[PDB]
């Protein structure tokens, strides 16, 4: 009267013929989705493979199909973007929980289609009471996570965000949203925080809320985190890791939650090493140093490697603005310190670049003696987009796992080194920075 | 034999990467 | 194994043999095994050139991953390929495709005096339908300055220059209005984010155009192929095929000890086993071990 | 099915050289 | 995917829209109750909503079991596609095997006759090509190593004609 | 002597400069200095004694560097 494998063979006969509809395709991801079949994976490739297959699509089989695509939690790019044909098509014949979907879902797989992210966001701005809070939360994850810098919608979402209590997923997703923007908006921040206060329905939602606060470095709310620490077994190790960088992000100080959030990761990690990719392991490190947690013997050196390794590796694909960047700070650095004609400064550039105990090359660093002082570029990709225009939490996290590498970092960020128009006053600026944060040099 | 792996049928098989490979480790040993 | 210059351009690379091969060496460094130290060494033209024979290896995979939209109905197939393509591209190391190819006029015209050594020292990187349209409106400047038009900005006859340069390039149909105030920033962001969306949906535009450019030459040209393919008889079509694959075979085995060769005859032996794996089971296709 | 291995860089930014589309059919209609 | 999803048993779908499989939920506010209908066999399940954000931990990561690679087996299957293309205009070639017989020889022209069995050689020569569906597999892997040398450049893979055009414009009506 | 540059010289650049270019008389002459600014070197200095030219500019040093790039992929 319940049966799974027969079920299954069901589905595996139902769309391996010649003219699946839409219609059968949707229903047989949606019924994929329902059963939790992760375990089994060419029936969810026969899924998609008719799924991209099918060229008649209405409104709800396309949300259907997207919203399983979604939960189900298959990424396959082709077949995702190859639906945004009938998602565009189809767009005021979609209704609003169906917008939401559809757009969430294919920002979820980062389907770069600027033309139906602008046919959303107008939609949303030009129909904002017409959409649910979470309808519109939706919209924005949907549409940061597509690689569009919106802010008319990010404003008329957080409008709704300060009218209207909204759900502590909402919320979550919403906070994961802005911090794929990097806007760190207080002033909507301030309201999402507030629904997480009779505790989060998923563990889920708490992870990526606080690792939302973490790379907008705003606070700990001391709810996420009992609410985190009291749920840690529902998060997948990147899931977990990814919360544990927010935390320690975040400044908390709370080692049993990080120890229950390494609990969950350190046995899988231990099973798997190479699993997970290294940015991820650059995120332990960083939650492993910030906070303190300690790890496995096994692990925390191996960690210590993949940072180093994550470090490189976003040096070496320096976005070449940022290059011209750390060039610049650079010779203000050897100016500061004292270099006036030019091949002294190109000489004291090209020895300010001393590498790391963990292997990785750092670009400005000096060393007076027994102490070092590090100098640190923060380009524009590091940075929020509001007009306070401050850092983010990726460089906070780099100056604090640097700190405990014996340095003192000081950090120039480019919102402020950009104003100077002379190279004596872009040295002031970092003789300023530098002997603020290590003064004895 | 039969049923190799799943990672060892996502590589596309008969592209170059290593006539550059052998270009590069070749080339810079000999452009240094 | 690498010499460990690769293996940080393969950390952020999804394809498959660099990261079966970066899993081996994760698998590698946990064991006690330490890294190796990056050179800081190199000055900038190994660095370039290191740059640009290591980004091929990480484009050259992900090309033949990406399936082409060829013949399909509509525009977002071609979106797919063309995503798929800046994804390639962001992951292979390069910027987004625009501030690449400024990048490159950076590189080209550092050191330039006058417009028409811009227009010479960056023809090949621009559309000739474009340069001539350019250089018609060089010479009609040129005439009434009756002196080069020197690259400053400052100048009268620059400004007359330009205000014509923008009238055929609003006349190509490329808003030079929007490009020009997005790259060129705003400070209020509020104001910035409809000039956002307009260069973005023209550059959507632009980069559809590109790709499905791409994609129309490849299929001309697989219809001309196989137009002068079904002219043939087969038995000239089944020698000729044969001759030409035991040629490349015997070319791909005259070298040994390198590296490509070997991986040439082992993939070769993968398309064997995949010929086997589908005769063996027509319904399922090849056998995969899960 | 093999092809022959390239390791060349297109340095011009170029139109693609679109081909003509060839008069088989029309001559199969014939 | 991102390491993050924002959905189950909230908005979610209620029923099926085909009749080939049959999808009843029974969604309560703390767990849910999916009988589905399928064929000969049923399913009734349970699921919470905290239950479904277990299913995007562990991430799918489809791919693509290819022959050669995935963009040679597109070009091949755009070969294919066009040789249905000249195969169904094979399909509507006149049958001449009713104009096979020796009423129609004797009553015929010698020349014409000889060109009609030319005329219909030549068929046979067509369809003996047009369906030699083992050549497609070789014969795409000579559009593909100028499309890779395409793609493989020194600025962009995506990189081509209007945006450099457009990064021209920028660059020339810029001060300098 | 004539010496070219990319920028004008520096007061340090201009010493170490002329200590470079007086290895180059083969005698005990003292020989004297005239700058001049040619903005398609991109840096390095081009000593021009009329008699031997040494281009040190970095012009030349990317021009032989791609031909030598160039020398090595036709032969690999």
């Amino acid at each position: 009267e319940n049966d799974v494998p027969a079920i299954l063979k069901e589905i595996d006969s139902l769309v391996s013929r010649e003219a699946v509809s839409a219609k059968e395709v949707s229903d047989a991801a949606v019924a994929l989705t329902y059963l939790q079949v992760k375990a089994n994976r060419r029936l969810w490739g026969k899924v998609l493979e008719k799924a991209g297959a099918a060229q008649d699509y209405d409104a709800a089989s396309l949300t259907n199909l997207l919203w399983a695509i979604n939960t189900g939690g298959v990424e396959h790019f082709k077949t995702v973007a190859e639906l945004a044909g009938p998602a565009v098509s189809l767009l005021p014949s979609l209704s609003p929980v169906q917008l939401s979907i559809v757009v969430e879902a294919l920002g979820g797989a980062g389907v770069k289609n600027y033309e139906l992210y602008n046919k959303a966001s107008a939609v949303v701005v030009s129909k904002i009471g017409e959409f649910k809070p979470a309808e519109i939360a939706r919209v924005l994850y949907g549409v940061a996570f597509g690689g569009v810098n919106d802010v008319a919608l990010a404003k008329a979402a957080g409008k709704v965000f300060a009218s209207t209590e909204v759900d502590s997923r909402t919320a979550a997703q919403a906070l994961y949203a802005l911090a794929k923007l990097g806007r760190a908006d207080k002033a909507t921040v301030d309201a999402l925080l507030k629904s997480f206060k009779k505790g989060t329905e998923s563990a889920s939602d708490a992870a990526a809320a606080s690792f939302a606060l973490g790379s907008l470095s705003f606070k700990a709310e001391k709810a996420i985190v009992d609410a985190l620490k009291a749920s840690a077994g529902d998060l997948a190790p990147a899931q977990a890791v990814e919360a544990a960088y927010g935390l320690a992000l975040s400044g908390a100080t709370d080692a049993e939650a990080f120890k229950a959030l390494f609990g969950v990761v350190a046995p899988a990690i231990e099973k798997a090493p190479d699993a997970l990719e290294v940015s991820s392991l650059a995120q332990l490190h960083v939650a492993s140093t910030i906070s303190g947690a300690k790890l496995p013997a096994a692990v925390g050196s191996f960690v210590a490697k993949a940072f180093g390794l994550a470090a490189d590796a976003a040096r070496l694909k320096r976005s070449s603005a940022e290059s011209a960047l750390v060039a610049d700070v650079a010779a203000a650095t050897a100016v500061a310190f004292g270099a006036q004609y030019r091949p002294e400064v190109a000489s004291a550039v090209a020895s300010y670049v001393k590498t790391a105990p963990d292997g990785s090359v750092l670009d400005i660093a000096i060393t007076k003696g027994d102490a070092k002082v590090l100098v640190q570029a923060v380009p524009s990709s590091l940075l929020t987009s509001t007009t306070p225009a401050k850092p983010l939490g990726h460089v906070a996290a780099y100056s604090k796992v640097r700190e405990a590498q014996g340095y003192a970092v000081a950090v120039v960020p480019a919102n402020e080194f950009e104003a100077l128009p002379d190279q004596k006053a872009k040295a002031q600026y970092v003789l300023a920075a530098i002997k603020k944060v290590a003064p004895s040099f | 034999a039969d049923a190799k792996a799943l990672d060892e049928l996502r590589k596309p098989k008969f592209s170059s990467k290593y006539l550059i490979q052998h270009v590069s480790q070749k080339l810079i040993p000999a452009v240094k | 194994a690498v010499s460990k210059k690769e293996v940080l351009y393969f950390l952020s690379s999804k394809d498959a043999e660099s990261s079966t091969a970066v899993k081996s060496y994760l698998k590698s460094l946990y064991a006690g095994a330490q890294v190796e130290a990056t050179e800081t060494d190199a000055s900038e033209l190994i660095a370039q050139l290191e740059k640009k024979y290591l980004s091929a290896q990480v484009v050259e995979p992900g090309v033949h991953n990406i399936a082409l939209p060829l013949g399909e109905s509509g525009s977002a197939p071609v979106k797919r390929y063309a995503a798929e393509l800046f994804n390639l591209g962001a992951q292979a190391g390069f910027e987004c495709p625009f501030i690449e190819v400024s990048k490159k006029f950076g590189q080209e015209t550092a050191t330039s005096e006058t417009v028409k050594d811009v227009l010479n020292k960056t023809k090949s990187y621009v559309s000739a339908d474009y340069n001539a349209a350019l250089n018609e409106v060089l010479s009609s400047v040129e005439a009434e300055i009756n002196g080069p038009v020197l690259f400053d900005g400052k100048t009268e006859g620059f400004k007359k220059f330009a205000a014509k340069a923008k009238a055929v390039a609003v006349s190509r149909g490329l808003p030079a209005d929007t490009i020009l105030a997005y790259c060129a920033g705003s400070a209020n962001e509020d104001a910035a984010d409809k000039v956002s969306k307009e260069f973005f949906t023209w550059f959507e535009s632009a980069y559809t155009a590109d790709a499905a450019a791409e994609v129309k030459a490849i299929e001309a040209e697989a219809a001309s192929i196989l137009d002068r393919h079904l002219a043939k008889p087969v038995a000239q079509i089944r020698k000729e095929q044969a001759s030409a694959y035991a040629s490349l075979l015997k070319r791909a085995e005259t070298a040994k000890g390198a590296k490509w060769a070997e991986k040439y005859l082992e993939d070769v032996k993968a398309v064997q086993w995949f010929d086997a794996s589908v005769a063996e089971a027509p319904a399922s296709g090849p056998k995969v071990a899960a | 099915y093999l092809a022959p291995l390239r390791s060349d860089f297109t340095e011009e930014i170029t139109a693609p050289k679109v081909a003509s589309a060839s008069n088989l059919v029309n001559e199969w209609n014939n | 995917l991102t390491t993050f999803t924002f959905s189950g048993l909230q908005d979610a779908p209620v029923a099926a829209l085909s009749g080939s499989i049959k999808l009843n939920v029974a969604a309560k506010a703390g767990k849910a109750e999916v009988t589905v209908a399928a064929g000969a066999a049923k399913a009734a399940t349970q699921v919470s909503a905290a239950a479904l954000r277990k299913l995007s931990g562990s991430k799918i990561s489809l791919a693509e079991v290819a022959r050669i690679s995935v963009l040679h087996s597109s070009i091949q299957n755009y070969l294919l596609s066009l040789s249905n293309e000249r195969y169904q205009l094979l399909s509507q070639w006149p049958d001449f095997t009713t104009m096979y017989g020796k009423d129609f020889y004797y009553r015929a022209h010698p020349e014409d006759l000889k060109k009609f069995y030319d005329a219909a050689d030549e068929y046979y020569k067509l369809y003996e090509t047009v369906t030699e569906f083992d050549s497609l597999s070789a014969l795409a892997s000579q559009v593909v190593p100028n499309y890779a040398a395409r793609r493989r450049s020194t600025v962009h893979p995506a990189i081509g004609s209007t945006v450099a055009d457009g990064a021209f414009t920028n660059f020339l009506l810029s001060k300098q | 002597c004539t010496v070219i540059t990319a920028e004008p010289l520096d007061k340090l650049e201009r010493v170490e400069l002329t200590k470079k270019a007086e290895k180059f008389v083969d005698a005990g002459f003292k020989l004297v200095m005239q700058e001049k600014i040619d903005k398609k070197l991109l840096g390095g200095f081009v000593i021009e004694f009329s008699d031997r030219r040494v281009d040190m500019s970095t012009a030349k040093k990317v021009e032989e560097f791609n031909n030598f790039v160039n020398k090595l992929v036709l032969s690999i």
